[PDB]
């Protein structure tokens, strides 16, 4: 019944605090927009060092930040992002095991 | 046979194998031994409640509807917003 | 809605001559066992079995907040056939109900209570194995669930009332020839034209 | 997992928090007795459920005269020759006609499915 | 006199029972009253079988069932079954021989009759709840003998398998060559002729 | 029924300053007879008669004993 | 032997039941047919179906080869008893 939504969001407002606001810096592309939902720049450098590390050990900072900017501008919000160039970390990783460039 | 997917309801119930919840207050140190590499990997780059809802999901409906665990992850997300949290393994 | 659907099923007993539906746990706790330990040993048979443990348990969950004898009498005893103005009244009748009304077959005499309690508890396992998928569900159609009333049966249920309406009959002519206090006669108390 | 019960009232253990030393105690609403687990999962659904009744199967059910018998599949154990066998005999199965096995020799009971 | 021999044969009663000697024990209903368990089902059923045979204690139209699967004995003394008389085969043989036949078709002036056959443990009441346990055969000379193996465990046999038509569809000549809507609307019209 | 179930029914009825109490014993049933001499069942078909028998009782009257029998 | 597959949109019962009904009315048909054409220019059966009076093929093949599957309710003859037809079979018996 819809009275479960009801239920749900109320359940959530009873989990208040302050969300923590947005700062800017990076060698990230556009690492200075807030547009990305729950984003920080500490973040976005984690996974463009994932994404490089990845493609070091498959071999060049580019191809990591080109990478990761993809991902964050595909991606709902930046949870899910990280999740994703994580993902294509693993897919990275499937590439080096069958020996491919 | 793409169409008969589209045009055929179904839930999760009709592609998870088993389901549990468990207490594991620990990120690191988790009740479950075969998360442990993928769930420190999330944790190591970030309150919560230390409660847990661990779902395994059948691997021959999952590839017979031809779904993905990223699409089931983010049909999540637009049903319960970002209140909840979610971490999936892959195939 | 959540907590229905987090409850899932629950276990309910219909008893005669009462309002309406009872959670069975409050009719095993009148029955006079409190401890869930015992009632699980009345019901399960077999503790290794967590499929029957976990249908169960929302059962169980309902005794919350009942916990003696004289509360679940009072609980029963609230949905009678004409709910009391007292609550003594109310609990001797539900004790009443228990005793003479349900299961009539295993026993009415007053420590029937240790073998009414496994037959509902009987009951309760063999609903729980049909709803596990565990044993055939019955049909009524099946011929060794039949019975035919023969002539027998059928005069004497016949009989049983018209001799009950004469013992009426002679009781009321008897009352009121006694309250004069004169005499009384048993020939002219007796109305045979009743029965023939 | 199962169902465990207080030694005080003899009541069903409900599951508390402990938000001091983040461990997980079973506690009653009858008495204040507490405990601690060793299953840590609280709930368990499984909905596959695909149970082998080799588990269900009674080795009593030898001594049914109704049942068919072959002497083509010996027993494992004790070698014996005839064994009864029968299907899954299960409600709320999909689709099921395996056959199950039980052998006929006395207090060997072996219950098998080839 | 059932509840006493169950009482004389070594069968637990419910109050003097523990709650956990019942999981591998075969619970005991008499008309449908649970009044004991028990720990020795094959033979109590082999002794109240004989007893009924001998008819001794438990007398012949009472009805015994044992559900093998699901560990329960249940006994009926009820009024309103339905029965019918079947031939008894112990091992692969009838327990009716020419003895018996001779001393029926010489029933006049011998006293020897249906009740002498039943006390003596040849032919036995079956109902329809007890048959679910029962394997019948149709015809002995037939179904009795060596074949390829579809049953070597018959415990019953029929006397003959055209008593299971009523009065008016016995007189129908060759029912079996028939029809069965054919069969049915004889027996509505058998009740009409005039003689 | 007419050798076990009415004197079960019978047995089975509860019994009805001065007091005055009832028990009923045991029951008889002569051979059917008809009141103007057994009666035929060929001439209770021809007379449009009723084929039957009279059931008597044995009741026991006390005051506070006293046997009536054949009722 | 668990090697039967089962059909796209049936169940493992419903492809077995199909298949041994196929079977059967194929049995049944075959016979029919070869009870039609093995009857004479004389046959008074034939005389009553050609013409179209009263009969038919189906009738002729029931009076002379195969009466046929009795079914109930759309499916074969249910089990009535415990695991079966009649007290005659054994338990679980599946055959025509
Ligand atoms: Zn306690
Ligand atoms: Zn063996």
């Amino acid at each position: 019944k819809r009275e479960w939504n009801l239920f749900y969001q109320k359940q959530m407002q009873l989990r208040d605090p302050k969300i923590e606001e947005f700062v800017p810096p990076c060698p990230l592309k556009e690492a200075s927009s807030r547009r990305i939902p729950r984003l920080t720049v500490k973040a976005r450098e984690h996974c463009l060092r994932l994404l490089e590390e990845a493609l070091s050990s498959n071999r060049l900072r580019a191809k990591a930040v080109e990478l990761e900017h993809e991902t964050f501008r595909n991606a709902k919000v930046a949870n899910l992002y990280k999740a994703s160039v994580l993902k294509k970390v693993a897919d990275i990783h499937r590439a080096s095991k069958d020996g491919q460039p | 046979k793409d169409i008969l997917c589209r045009l055929e309801h179904t839930t999760l119930r009709k592609v998870t194998a088993n389901t549990a919840i468990y207490y594991d207050p620990n990120p690191q140190s988790t009740v479950v031994a075969e998360d442990q590499e993928w769930v420190n990997v999330y944790y190591e780059m970030p309150r919560i409640s230390p409660w847990l809802l661990r779902v395994e999901l059948d691997r021959k409906h999952m590839t017979d509807r031809k779904l993905t665990m990223e699409q089931i992850a983010e049909k999540i997300n637009a049903g319960f917003g970002d209140d909840l949290n979610c971490i999936f393994n892959d195939d | 809605g959540a907590k229905k659907s987090a409850i899932g099923q629950r276990i309910v007993a219909t008893l005669p001559y009462i309002k309406q539906e009872v959670p069975i746990i409050i009719v095993f706790r009148a029955l006079g066992f409190v401890s869930d330990r015992d009632i699980l040993e009345h019901i399960i048979y077999d503790f290794e079995d967590p499929e029957m443990m976990e249908m169960v348990k929302p059962s169980l969950d309902e005794a919350f907040v009942i916990q003696e004898q004289n509360v679940a009498l009072n609980f029963i005893g609230s949905r009678g056939a004409k709910p009391g103005v007292t609550k003594e009244k109310r609990i001797k009748y539900a004790k009443e109900v228990l005793q003479k009304e349900m299961l009539p077959h295993v026993g009415v005499s007053d420590f029937c209570e240790t073998k009414k309690a496994y037959f509902l508890g009987y009951m309760v396992h063999r609903l729980l194995l049909a709803a596990l998928g565990r044993r055939e569900l019955d049909d009524r159609d099946h011929y060794g669930n039949k019975r035919l009333d023969l002539a027998g049966p059928l005069l004497a249920f016949l009989f049983r009332g018209m001799f009950k309406n004469l013992l009426k009959e002679v009781r009321i002519y008897a009352q009121k020839f006694i309250d004069r206090g004169k005499d009384f006669n048993l020939e002219l108390a007796i109305k045979t034209r009743i029965i023939s | 997992v199962g169902i465990r019960f207080c030694q005080e009232c003899n009541n069903m253990l409900y599951p508390k928090e402990d938000k001091e030393n983040r461990i997980l105690l079973y506690a009653c609403r009858n008495c204040d007795y507490q405990q601690e687990a060793d299953n840590s999962c609280i709930y368990v659904n499984k909905i596959t459920h695909e149970v082998d009744e080799l588990t269900q199967i009674i080795a009593d059910v030898s001594q049914d005269p109704t049942l068919p018998r072959t002497e083509d599949h010996p027993c494992q154990k004790c070698g014996h020759k005839e064994a009864v066998f029968f299907q899954s005999h299960s409600a709320r199965a999909e689709d099921a006609m395996r056959l199950y096995y039980v052998c006929t020799a006395p207090h060997c009971g072996h219950r098998w499915t080839e | 006199p059932i509840l006493e021999f169950l009482e004389e044969w070594s069968m637990e009663n419910l109050e003097e029972i523990s709650p956990a000697a019942i999981a591998d024990a075969t619970k005991i209903f008499v008309n449908g009253c649970w009044v004991g368990i028990h720990k020795d089902p094959e033979q109590l059923m082999n002794t109240l079988r004989k007893l009924r045979r001998q008819m001794d204690i438990i007398v012949s139209e009472v009805s015994m069932i044992r559900d093998i699967r699901e560990r329960e004995i249940r006994i009926y003394t009820d009024a309103g079954r339905i029965c019918r008389p079947l031939l008894i085969v112990e091992k692969q043989k009838l327990l009716l021989k020419k003895r018996h036949i001779d001393q029926l078709k010489e029933r006049e002036y011998n006293n020897y009759s249906w009740q002498d056959l039943v006390a003596s443990g040849v032919v036995e009441y079956i109902d329809t709840l007890e048959e679910e346990t029962v394997m019948l055969a149709m015809t002995p000379d037939d179904l009795q003998e060596k074949e390829v193996a579809y049953c070597s465990t018959y415990t019953h046999c029929e006397i003959h398998p055209s008593m299971i038509l009523g009065v008016c569809a016995s007189i129908i000549p060759f029912p079996d060559h028939n029809q069965s809507p054919r069969n049915t609307y004889q027996s509505a019209m058998g009740k009409q002729a005039m003689g | 029924f007419i050798q076990m179930s009415v004197q079960r029914i019978v047995e089975d009825a509860p019994p009805i300053p001065p007091r005055y109490l009832l028990k009923f014993e045991q029951i008889y049933l002569s051979k059917p007879t008809h009141w103007e001499s057994p009666m035929m069942p060929n001439e209770a078909r021809l007379r449009n008669l009723t084929y039957s028998a009279p059931l008597y009782v044995d009741i026991t009257k006390t005051v506070i004993q006293t046997q009536h029998q054949k009722t | 032997n668990n090697e039967l597959e089962p059909t796209p949109g049936n169940t493992l019962r419903q492809t077995f039941e199909n298949q041994v009904n196929r079977i059967l009315n194929d049995a049944r048909d075959k016979t029919g047919s070869s009870a039609q054409k093995s009857l004479s220019e004389y046959n008074n059966f034939k005389s009553m179906v050609v013409s179209g009076a009263k009969g038919s093929k189906i009738n002729i093949s029931q009076v002379i080869a195969v009466v046929g599957q009795q079914n109930v309710e759309g499916k074969r003859i249910p089990f009535g008893f415990k695991h079966r037809t009649l007290p005659h079979f054994i338990k679980d018996d599946y055959g025509p």
